[PDB]
């Protein structure tokens, strides 16, 4: 997944 | 427990013309989430018209390169000075790398110049030695990012001439160091924008039979 | 991600970086990790972007209901209390970690919140990645009694050490000012320091460059 | 393979227009427990060179040996061992450097990481990072630890690039390292408020600075701080 | 270990100890070899002042060193053995590798290899 | 690599060996020999990890043969077994043992006598009537046991061995592709060609 | 034994002017074993396109459930859907999972009939949105995907050039990877008229 | 981590530093690690964070529901509530905390419930990483019916020291002195106590 | 990869794809996996690239210094164990390759020797090695005869390779020719599957799995 | 279980399931029919873990028995696949998932046409000319992709699918004792007896 | 490292 | 374990207790932790009771092979020898040494050596599981140029604490005095030192  | 190896990121990119070769490689320095360095070359001139760099794993990469500089220096003592031609540094850095074959030099190595007939040429290697001449070659993290786009505009790939109903080729032929420039300096942009490893400077060293030039770029620092 | 929250005298002010990730290469070059909870309390987002979001977007919905069903304006610890109740109730599964702030009929707030269900007050915060070159910057030009232009100012030049010095953190600044007895101004892009640089070629293709097999009409219609 | 058991926190260090500034604080930690608070971590060779370390202290006391030794050795049959055949910074980084390296290679590294801060016979600033994996990096600006995540931030908006360090002056300078110093004495929980700072000049020559101490530090504000909402 | 150069030039050129070691073969009972068109005969002299000797079990002059290939010698017999012994070994050896007996050449000049090595190598004779 | 297996009867001892060298999921070759002569008299059949089986065979094959060439004289196949077991006996305490198992089938001239040796990798000696080596036992030595007589001729011990390499094809899960069998005797060693 | 990576294949998804490009290989394979080329990741709710990469029975069963949820949408809305709102249908159906997540890469794509504005947006496995005006790429070859289009991509390009772009995107960074290709199809979507293209490329 | 708990002639003292810490990295550099659970009973935090709030946030609504009902509760009542949520959830929280109230039949209380869940009542206590260090300077320094400058001074030399040694405690001492007086909150900043 | 060596009435036939892969990574799809040792030899490589391409140029040194020493070229039997010998030496150490040494000499006549990293070492008349050379195997044995014609022989040995490099995700970039004859080895060009494939279906009918 | 051949022809789709059930070192059964009829002109092989292959099979079984009995009508092969593949995407998220391949074979009465699925234990369906489950596709996928042609007869692909065997039983390390060929057509379901 |  | 060394105004004192426990089983409650390398040079053994005897051992032997070739060693001299083992066996030692040694030109030094095998001079040192507790209190209480009876009770009172907190740490608290005067040996008892 994304992570910011 | 104690691990021997680090990531120290950035990207290299090697393309061999008609009577000339270009090794581009980014100035970034990094380990984790953090920039070491933003100018930090990679791209050695070893001699007789010899340019290597040993992207990857900083320590292994300089090692290497030492390693090699000095192979050249004992090279022309042992044979009365005479010229180490690119053939003949691509068997001796394989060598060098599979001596440490179950330790190995943990980097993907480029090297470029002129072959024996004058003609650009370009080596590239595995972390264990494994080597190839090739027209095109980028190395480092941001290999699979440009090796695709290189792929399309230097060897021309999955490009068919236009209303031949995709069964004629588009033909190879070298490029001008001027469009090589351009593919190498458009390369490294796109790369930058798109890995975090990749950016601040941009340094490519073009062999010529006059000799190696250097050319520095700025790329984005963020 | 770099996000950062500063407190002044008549509001507060939260700022983000515009750079998603999926391990080292960028998704998103420009993407707003500031969310609107209500429309005077406003949240930052970093760790797992999907579960920021949500969580945000959760709350959020909860919190108008309350507004409705009370007839009143809703309260940052209203917010702030329904978001550690609801992450600590997952024992950390939700990577949710947050700078709320807000204006509401008590005053201006400044909290933090993390996955695990913590929460932090202070006139000065900064969560993610970046967040050690933010409060770097925070630590030495924060002081108490900040004006609006100064808050705002403070907060950008946090991210931006983030943008430079983080490889996780990038692209453009977006900025939220909520002043109290004025409406919330959402700077979005506030600034863009990033922009790519003229590329050196146009890689757009003669037309009829790619081999074709089929051609088709697709019925959208009914 | 080792543990590292008395460890010394973040080195700092920046190139100003005539020389290099060096600094780190005087703690021996035990883990969590803040053991010795009489280590000096920035160790002088000759009058042109600082090397400072940080990392385990039992290997960084072996290293000031070496350096020791080495400044010794150079002696031996050298009528010009304090003028043309003096030791250069560049000279002892790489003998570290290689120490280092083939430390790491035999896997039983010198847990450390090695700042080596000093000017050349020539007169240019020399400042260069060694760790006990053997990378080898220069910069305007360098760090180790919690420095390289909150100094270099600090220092990087003083010396961006290299056409900075001309403009950079010995006060700006100096400046920046202890503002530095004191950012990490907030954030870094392994860090002392007594530090040491050398300056290495072409013209004035090498000043240490011994039992300094971070100070302005704002803690007003926590008065204000009341529970977590 | 013993070091000594036993095997050195003369003024004149010769290596004394290897001439010498001729005058052995001299002593050495007579030995000859004849090849004819599709077979080779060796003969070997065994002198008769040695009565009420056991010809079942006294070692053969002539030795195998492979199914396909002999040895015989003329001078110190124990010498002989130690020749004989390192043929036989590789003959087996090279069987391994090469998955194929010995050239009678290939025999010989491996033999002729161990003989040169101790003219040359200190400590031996 | 896999099946193995030797049957003693009056005057002979008959050495049967799978011919399938498998690796992964491809059948490389359906014609191995896993079988090297020591000595006239003496047969040896390995089975084991890749590799070994062979470099531990020939090994001793050159062995045998450079102490034939020394002596003029022939091995007792009790000498080779005991040898050869003392070769395996050191290898379990090696660095990389040999992971190889072999049966000796040996008529010795001096007693006019077959003998059968099996011994494994650890450097486990027997003397028997009828051996096998790995899962090919759980099977053949129950049929052995009730159909086997120490007073059998060639042909009945090769009739003995048919009825193992049948109930091998029927119940064994891998295709081994039949056998190579050899029989050591008075006049030396010899290869059924049709099995 | 990673799901997103066994049967392999890429979507990518690029805007130009007054329109919108969707393109995926058409390779199943189980790891090394090619299995079927004719294995297509793009469907089509009403005008709002939708690529979906990673585990192929959840590609499947993603595929039927926004089927299910699209034809009830226009029952009770008495409308097509349109790709703002399907992005968000897609982000919450993903996100319901999110502690047993559908192993894919969705990609939406379409041409907003109200607005008339090209519309593209890719998500991650537990349904994080990423909306971008230039291009989305999605599977096994995203970073050759990444390294292709933002070198070659170049912004209000006409269906017709949007179109050698995209498929150029596709099949030199398809190459490249051992999980994609076995053919390509690449839909050009204009705001009442979409065309379907099969493109020839290297069969290994 | 650094907390304790003294009681005294006029009623009972918390005392806590201000450092939170994620690793080596300080989060918070001026934590409220002191929190009311009701009008004069209070605790102190050491432990998970997130556990320690969740446990005071629910022990409150506990006390306050008490309040509605049956009045004012007892510091042993609230120290009941808190052993009751740490013992009965042992196996998923990380929190040691110290009850300390004022009745005005009982006088100052301190309650000490380490991670067990078990509850100890104690003349002061002490807890968290830094504790350790200044066991041997509180137990030969602590005496029974102190004065508040007595109590005050006994509790800023020792989390001083506590302070010195432990790399996880740091920053502001706070304070916060229960008496019949009422409710009163005390600061000190390092450059005071560090040179004590 | 895909490396397939057979034995028929005209020779030895040699087919090798091109493409060398790191992970799902296709690092390149121009590699020599076939060594010219000598006139009369030939080595073929699997597995992993450095140690084929390291141990197989060293095995051309040592078959050099066999001619010097004994004025005779190697057999194929010898110079197939120096490389079977060497392997076994390094066995456990790791070594990843798959080989067939494939040449003419007058006492053995064409002879195919596989050997791998395990220290197997085995003469045979067909041998496929790599990721797909099962999918060699499938249509090689399928078609093979021993009375095939150096044309057709040549064809097989392409088409068996261009199966693999079709089916295997692992397999493909280009198929590399070699005839051995008892004139020595003799190059029969270098084949781009991107061509072949349409080329094989629309004159073969072949692969009609494929969207024609 | 291990070998599950599909090859669909013009107007018929072949199943040809090894007849092999092994466990252990010993082959308990060499005639199982690794398959079940779910209607008149529907057919399932199936391959996988023990227990649960027979289970499942029959289970599907019951529910399109069911089905055909309910509405007085033969459910489609499309639509018999699409309720296989349901069936095991709800069961790979299942508590003990179905460990169960399968290959659909039909023939569709309403188009007259052949159609053979297949469809993997995650629930990965796809239409093929040919299809094969396990280990077996590594050769025969190759082999099919030269030889098979679309418009082959029942008789061709009776000879494509024993070209198949052939090189399966030369170069498949296991015995899986043949297989048990069925043809799906107009006329419905029924076995080749002789294979 | 390469595999081929 | 607990052990300390104090520098003082007529030399050094060591101070260190008596119990050596396997697990929670005490293997010697009188324990001699108080060992001589040479005349006026003692050490302090915690860690590995085998590898701080060995290692004890080794420079004892050192030091008089030292002191038949060039006389009387120093303290520092002993330390560097202690070190020397310590560092170059990181590895394969487990052992916290305290070194104190009395010369006449340099009086009373105390060198202490942790696990690392790095070189620590300091006025006085603690080490051993028992030191822990008694940071906070021997920081408070140490004073340089002590007298001999000062220093004894700053030791007594400081191992006393040491002790009543660890369990690893007990029995009687033996010390060695080092002055120009010689060498005493004190010891004290449970029914003293647990009643301070
Ligand atoms: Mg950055
Ligand atoms: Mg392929
Ligand atoms: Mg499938
Ligand atoms: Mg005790």
């Amino acid at each position: 997944f994304l992570y910011x | 427990q104690f691990n021997p190896y680090g990531d120290n990121g950035g990207t290299i990119l090697g393309i061999a013309g008609e009577d000339f070769a270009v090794l581009a490689g980014d100035t970034r320095n990094i380990t984790d989430y953090s920039i070491n360095s933003r100018y930090e070359p990679k791209v050695f001139d070893c001699g007789d018209n010899i340019v290597m760099s040993a992207n990857g794993f900083a320590a292994d990469g300089d090692a290497l390169v030492k390693r090699f500089k000095n192979s050249v220096k004992w090279y022309h003592f042992d044979h009365n000075d005479k010229k180490l031609s690119i053939n003949s540094a691509a068997r001796n850095i394989q060598h060098l790398l599979y001596g440490k074959r179950f330790f190995p030099y943990y980097v993907h190595t480029i090297i470029a110049g002129l072959d024996e007939d004058g003609k650009g040429a370009v080596y590239s290697f595995d972390p264990v030695g494994s080597y190839e001449r090739e027209q095109c070659r980028a190395g480092g993290a941001a290999a699979s990012l440009i090796m695709p786009f290189l792929d399309n505009q230097v060897n021309f790939k999955n490009q068919y001439e236009p209303g031949t109903n995709g069964k004629v080729k588009k033909p190879l032929k070298y490029l001008s160091v001027e469009e090589v420039i351009k593919l190498v300096r458009d390369s490294f942009t796109s790369a930058t924008e798109r890995h975090i490893q990749v950016g601040d400077g941009l340094e490519i060293l073009i062999v010529t039979k006059d000799g190696v030039r250097k050319e520095f770029y700025e790329l984005k620092r963020d | 991600t770099t996000i950062v929250g500063v407190k002044f005298n008549n509001g507060v002010v939260i700022a983000a970086d515009t750079r998603s990730t999926q391990g080292p290469i960028v998704a998103d070059k420009n993407c707003a990790k500031l969310h609107r909870i209500s429309p005077k309390i406003w949240c930052a987002g970093a760790g797992t972007a999907a579960d920021t979001e949500a969580v945000t977007q959760l709350i959020g919905s909860n919190i108008e209901l309350h507004s409705l069903y009370t007839s009143r304006e809703p309260r940052v610890v209203s917010a702030l209390q329904m978001l550690k109740q609801h992450l600590f109730k997952y024992q950390g599964h939700i990577g949710a970690y947050l700078i709320v702030a807000g204006v509401d009929p008590t005053g201006s707030h400044l909290f933090s919140i993390h996955a695990h269900g913590s929460t932090d007050v202070g006139y000065y915060l900064s969560l993610g990645s970046g967040s050690l070159a933010a409060m770097a910057v925070l630590e030495s030009h924060w002081k108490q009694d900040l004006t609006k232009e100064e808050a705002i100012k403070l907060a950008s030049d946090a991210i931006q050490a983030g943008i430079w010095n983080d490889l996780g953190s990038g692209s453009n600044v977006d900025v939220c000012v909520m002043e109290i007895g004025k409406d919330a101004e959402y700077l979005r892009n506030y600034l863009t320091p990033n922009v790519r640089e003229e590329k050196q070629k146009s890689y757009k293709f003669p037309r009829g460059t790619t081999a074709v097999l089929k051609e088709s009409i697709v019925n959208i219609c009914d | 393979t080792q543990q590292p058991i008395v460890t010394g926190t973040s080195v700092i260090s920046m190139k100003y227009d005539n020389g290099v500034i060096i600094a780190a604080d005087n703690l021996g930690s035990y883990g969590s427990l803040l053991r010795f608070n009489g280590v000096e971590r920035l160790i002088p060779v000759g009058d042109n060179t600082v090397v400072g370390i940080s990392g385990d202290i039992s290997d960084m006391q072996h290293i000031e040996r070496l350096l020791k030794d080495l400044v010794t050795e150079n002696a031996y049959d050298n009528p010009l061992a304090d003028a043309e055949e003096a030791l250069e910074p560049s000279y002892i980084f790489e003998y570290l450097a290689t120490v280092m390296y083939q430390r790491r290679s035999k896997m039983n590294p010198l847990w450390n990481a090695i700042i080596v801060a000093g000017v050349q016979s020539n007169g240019d600033q020399f400042l260069r990072y060694v760790n006990l994996l053997g990378v080898t990096y220069s910069s305007p600006t360098l760090a180790t630890g919690f420095g390289a995540h909150m100094a270099n931030p600090l220092l990087r908006k003083v010396v961006d690039r290299e056409s900075d360090i001309p403009k950079t002056t010995v006060q700006v300078a100096e400046e920046a390292i202890v503002n530095a110093m004191r950012v990490l004495y907030y954030r870094d929980a392994r860090s002392s408020r007594n530090f040491s700072l050398a300056i290495i000049d072409k013209n004035t020559g090498l000043t240490f600075k011994k039992n300094l101490q971070v100070e302005n530090m704002k803690w007003d504000f926590a008065k204000d701080i009341k529970g977590y909402g | 270990g013993y070091d000594r150069a036993l095997s050195i030039f003369s003024p004149d050129g010769h290596i004394f100890q290897v001439e010498y070691a001729l005058e052995a073969v001299k002593r050495g009972t007579c030995a000859v070899g004849v090849k004819g068109k599709n077979c080779v005969v060796l003969g070997c002299e065994r002198r008769s002042t040695l009565k009420l000797q056991d010809t079942r079990i006294t070692p053969s002059k002539v030795s195998k060193i492979d199914s396909h290939v002999v040895l015989s010698f003329s001078g110190l017999n124990a010498d002989s053995r130690i020749l004989i012994e390192k043929a036989r070994v590789e003959a087996q050896s090279h069987r391994l590798t090469l998955e194929d007996p010995v050239t009678v050449e290939y025999l010989t000049r491996y033999v002729a290899g161990v003989q040169q090595r101790y003219t040359q190598s200190g400590g031996v004779r | 690599m896999d099946i193995i297996l030797g049957i003693r009867v009056q005057d002979s001892v008959i050495l049967a060996s799978s011919k399938a060298v498998t690796r992964g999921i491809s059948v490389l070759k359906d014609s191995d020999d896993k079988t090297r002569q020591l000595s006239p008299h003496t047969l040896m059949s390995f089975a084991g990890e890749a590799g070994d089986t062979v470099q531990f065979a020939e090994y001793i094959q050159a062995n045998i043969q450079l102490y034939s060439i020394r002596e003029d004289y022939e091995l007792s196949p009790q000498a080779v077994s005991s040898f050869v077991r003392q070769e395996l006996a050191k290898s379990i305490r090696s660095r990389r043992p040999y992971q190889v198992n072999v049966l000796i089938g040996g008529y010795d001239k001096k007693k006019n006598k077959p003998e059968l040796y099996q011994i494994d990798y650890l450097g486990t000696k027997v003397e028997l009537p009828y051996g096998a080596h790995g899962y090919s036992g759980f099977y053949t030595f129950s049929l052995l046991d009730h159909h086997y007589r120490p007073d059998m001729t060639t042909e009945e011990g090769l009739d003995l061995l048919k009825l193992c390499v049948q109930e091998l094809e029927k119940r064994m899960p891998m295709d081994f592709k039949g056998v190579i069998v050899k029989i050591v005797d008075k006049d030396g060693i010899r290869q059924v060609d049709d099995f | 034994s990673d799901p997103s990576s066994i049967n392999g294949g890429i979507v990518v998804a690029m805007t130009g002017k007054d329109c919108v490009a969707i393109a995926c290989d058409l390779r199943l394979g189980s790891q090394s074993l090619g299995v079927s080329n004719k294995f297509e990741k793009i469907f089509h709710y009403g005008h709002v396109f939708l690529g979906i990469t990673g585990l192929a029975t959840d590609v499947t069963t993603l595929n039927e459930m926004f089927r299910y949820k699209t034809n009830l949408y226009k029952l009770k809305e008495e409308r097509a859907i349109e790709p703002e709102t399907f992005t968000q249908l897609v982000s919450s159906s993903l996100y319901e999972r999110r502690f047993g997540p559908y192993f894919v890469g969705p990609v939406v794509a379409g041409i907003n009939s109200k607005s008339g504005k090209p519309f593209i947006a890719g998500f991650d496995l537990i349904g994080c949105i990423d909306e971008a005006k230039d291009f989305i790429v999605s599977g096994t070859a995203s970073d050759q995907l990444f390294g292709m289009c933002e070198s070659l991509y170049e912004p209000n390009l006409e269906p017709e050039d949007l179109f050698e772009t995209i498929s150029q995107a596709l099949l030199n960074a398809a190459d490249r990877d051992a999980l994609s290709g076995w053919g390509a199809v690449v839909y050009i979507i204009k705001k009442d008229e979409v065309v379907k293209r099969y493109l020839k490329m290297r069969q290994d | 981590t650094s907390i304790m708990a003294v009681t005294f002639k006029d009623g009972v003292i918390l005392g806590a530093d201000s450092r939170t810490t994620t690793g080596a990295y300080i989060a918070n550099r001026v934590t409220d690690k002191l929190t009311r659970v009701h009008d004069k009973i209070w605790c102190c935090r050491s432990g998970s964070a997130a556990d320690t709030q969740a446990i005071a946030d629910i022990v409150q609504y506990h006390l306050e529901l008490y309040t509605s009902q049956y009045g004012t509760p007892s510091t042993e009542t609230a120290a009941s509530v808190f052993k009751e949520l740490c013992y009965e959830n042992k196996d998923n929280l990380t929190a040691g905390i110290i009850v300390a109230g004022y009745d005005d039949k009982n006088k100052g209380e301190v309650y000490t419930i380490p991670l067990g869940g078990s509850v100890h009542k104690l003349p002061y206590a002490i807890a968290g990483s830094g504790s350790t260090f200044i066991y041997g300077y509180c137990d030969k320094n602590f005496r029974e019916n102190m004065s508040k400058e007595e109590t005050v001074d006994f509790i800023k030399h020792s989390l001083s020291q506590a302070i010195k040694w432990d790399g996880s405690s740091g920053g502001v001492i706070r304070m916060v002195v229960l008496t019949a007086a009422g409710v009163e909150r005390l600061i000190f900043y390092p450059d005071e106590y560090e040179q004590l | 990869t895909t490396t397939l060596a057979f034995r028929f009435q005209g020779g030895i036939i040699v087919a090798v794809d091109s493409r060398a892969t790191a992970g799902n990574w296709v690092a390149s799809q121009t590699v020599k996996k076939v060594i010219e040792i000598n006139p009369f030899l030939l080595g073929t490589m699997a597995g992993g690239a450095a140690d084929c391409q390291f141990w197989e140029t060293w095995l051309g040194s040592q078959c050099r210094l066999h001619e010097l020493r004994e004025k005779e070229r190697i057999s194929v039997a010898a110079a197939s164990k120096i490389l079977s010998n060497l392997v076994y030496q390094y066995k456990g150490a790791g070594l990843s390759m798959g080989t067939m040494i494939c040449g003419y000499t007058r006492k053995e006549g064409p002879t195919i020797y596989y050997v791998d990293s395990d220290g197997t070492r085995l003469k045979g008349d067909i041998f496929c090695v790599g990721s797909g050379q099962t999918f060699a195997y499938g249509v090689l044995d399928s078609n093979y005869k021993w009375d095939l014609s150096v044309e057709d022989a040549l064809y097989l040995g392409k088409r068996s390779i261009l199966a693999a490099a079709h089916r295997d995700a692992y397999s493909g970039g280009s198929v590399n020719l070699y005839h051995v004859t008892e004139d020595g080895w003799i190059y029969h060009g270098n084949h781009d599957v991107g061509e072949l494939f349409w080329k094989v279906k629309e004159e073969e009918g072949s692969f009609n799995n494929v969207i024609g």
